[PDB]
């Protein structure tokens, strides 16, 4: 979050507070504690633009997908979860896009859906079962992806 | 009566104005339509004094079992620079999609329009719903002369009645450009 | 041409009742708006004596 | 008398106006049906 | 002002439905013509 409104703030200074931004990005309560970070990016310039050109091509992608699926069978849960989309977005007219480039906007869409998905489930991880605080020591086990 | 809910919302702002039409049996006897759940119901508009074509939609059709009793359908109407023309033919083409058979249906707009003439954010959820309620108005098709009914559902409104666009002098007879 | 004999005495029938129920409807739409204004005209009467007020 | 009189002429004046209008709409709701019988 | 507020409301609001009434007499002359020519 804190990486967008870095670009946010340097082409348009009045939409990002410096009192609101550094206030509740700098500290992360966890387990009854507080931690500071020692924040100025340039690790994370690719998921705030993964994340961002895949911002603007689910409100599109969510109702051109829903205008292919309706029928008889529809599965049953979907007539509930058809409410919980804007009604701003229920008016999307996908007459100023042509078939040849939807095409296009999804084969690009469905793929950072899944390959941003995917970076959060890689399981390098290891499940500790003891630990002492004043010693750091620790015992564990590993089990990959 | 769902279908009708049904293309509000997703063939609803894709047009102008819906014409919510339900079909009785003798309508269905005359154009020998076999009402099977596979059905895929594609719509057109033909355009007059223009370039005529619109783009072709997807209108999702159910049986209703029972006061009407029928097939239910909802056609779409293209205003074009902000009005319609009154001479103007929508085409509903129906089709199955394995087997051969491919039928041709078509209205006018004068039966349709004048049949239509009397802390954590919040999240909003809008359901389809058939809670509005339905008023049944008559009408005939000029092709075939089997009745079908219009419904009108309640929601610069009251003020201005629908706007038609009549054409001007020097005109072709209307008998030979209706057809 | 009896087909033509017949397609333009019935389309003369069908759209003439068209015509004349669009008719019906752009009076009768113009007639609230007569009683629109006849009663914004006896609304403002109602207040009339009070805008001698002022 | 401005409120006596005024009451007396902009409401009678106004009500004969108003039912009269409505004689318009009354005409065309019962001959155009005529036609559509009659005629057609 | 019984004299000024009744001038601009007892006319402005007259003289808008005088104008109206014109409007359905002058839509019979076009529609009714028109259906002399077109259907007839």
């Amino acid at each position: 979050v804190y990486h967008i409104y870095s670009k946010i703030s340097a082409g348009a200074p009045g939409d990002v507070n410096m009192a609101e931004l550094d206030l509740y990005t700098t500290n992360v309560s966890f387990m009854g504690r507080t931690y500071r970070l020692d924040v100025d990016l340039r690790v994370l310039d690719d998921l705030s633009m993964y994340l961002c050109i895949l911002s603007a091509l689910v409100p599109r992608g969510c109702l051109r997908l829903l205008t292919a699926l309706v029928r008889h069978d529809r599965h049953p849960l979907t007539e509930v979860f058809e409410g919980v989309v804007p009604d701003e977005v229920t008016r999307i007219d996908l007459d100023q896009l042509s078939v040849p480039d939807d095409i296009t906007r999804m084969r690009v869409m469905f793929s950072y859906l899944q390959s941003l998905s995917s970076i959060f489930n890689l399981g390098p991880r290891l499940h500790v079962y003891a630990y002492s605080a004043e010693t750091l020591a620790a015992s564990c086990w590993y089990s990959p992806r | 009566m769902d279908a009708h809910a049904i293309n509000e919302r997703y063939v609803g702002p894709r047009c102008h104005r819906l014409a919510h039409v339900v079909l009785p049996r003798t309508f269905l006897l005359h154009h020998a339509i076999p009402l099977e759940p596979e059905i895929i119901f594609s719509t057109y508009t033909r355009f007059s004094r223009s370039p005529g074509s619109s783009r072709r939609l997807v209108v999702c059709g159910k049986r209703v079992l029972p006061s009407p009793s029928g097939l239910a359908l909802s056609l779409p109407l293209f205003s074009h620079d902000g009005n319609f023309h009154p001479f103007d033919i929508s085409v509903l083409r129906i089709s199955c999609p394995g087997s051969n058979l491919s039928l041709t249906v078509r209205f006018l707009y004068l039966s349709l329009v004048v049949a239509m003439g009397a802390p954590p954010v919040r999240l909003s959820f809008n359901p389809v719903n058939a809670d509005v309620p339905a008023t049944w108005r008559d009408a005939t098709n000029v092709y075939s002369g089997a009745p079908y009914y219009v419904c009108v559902y309640e929601r610069e409104d009251d003020w201005l009645p629908i706007p038609l666009s009549f054409p001007e002098e020097p005109v072709p007879p209307p008998p030979s450009l209706v057809f | 041409s009896q087909l033509v004999r017949n397609r333009e005495r019935k389309t003369k029938a069908h759209l003439l009742s068209l015509e004349l129920d669009r008719l019906v409807q752009v009076h009768d739409s113009r007639v609230r708006v007569i009683n629109a204004d006849i009663d914004a005209v006896k609304q403002m009467i109602g207040n009339m004596t009070w805008s001698d007020n002022i | 008398t401005d409120i006596d009189t005024a009451k007396i002429t902009l409401i009678s004046f106004i009500r004969r106006i108003k039912q009269k209008v409505a004689a318009l709409s009354a005409s065309l709701a019962e001959t155009v049906d005529r036609i559509k019988k009659w005629y057609l």
